[PDB]
């Protein structure tokens, strides 16, 4: 999903210009989870 | 200043999630169509969300002494503090 754009995004925030793929995965989840939560929270209003 | 600082801000400034996948992920919950604004809007909040984790993740990384690239242990030990600080859902 975002492994390549989220990768250039981890750089712009202070990570290596080459983040560990391992970690970029954990991050994509956190985001996919995040969006969802927001998505559910938003409809609710 | 240095070319890396310049090249790190350029990557920052332009980085963004693909509209395509934000639309697909959002509509897989709403069950309905969503405006481009909702997609654009959702991408800032998501970028910001990422920003906050990396910073926490980085701060963890260094207090533990260690150095980037951020490790999965940095990502998770960061998520926790941001919940304990009550800063992320």
């Amino acid at each position: 999903l975002f492994s390549k754009e989220l990768r250039c995004m981890m750089y712009g925030f202070g990570d290596d210009q080459n983040p560990y793929t391992e970690s970029v995965d954990i991050l994509e989840d956190l985001v996919i989870e995040f969006i969802t939560e927001m998505t559910h929270k938003a409809m609710s209003i | 200043f240095s070319e890396e600082q310049l090249n790190r801000y350029e990557m920052y400034r332009r980085s963004a999630f693909p509209k395509a996948a934000i639309k697909r992920l959002i509509q897989s919950i709403t069950g309905t169509s969503v405006s481009q604004n909702v997609v654009i809007a959702m991408s800032g909040i998501s970028k910001v969300f990422v920003g906050e984790v990396v910073e926490e993740a980085l701060d963890v990384c260094e207090k533990w002494g260690e150095m980037p690239p951020l490790q999965p242990k940095h990502m998770r030990e960061a998520v926790r503090r941001l919940k304990s600080k009550g800063q992320i859902p």
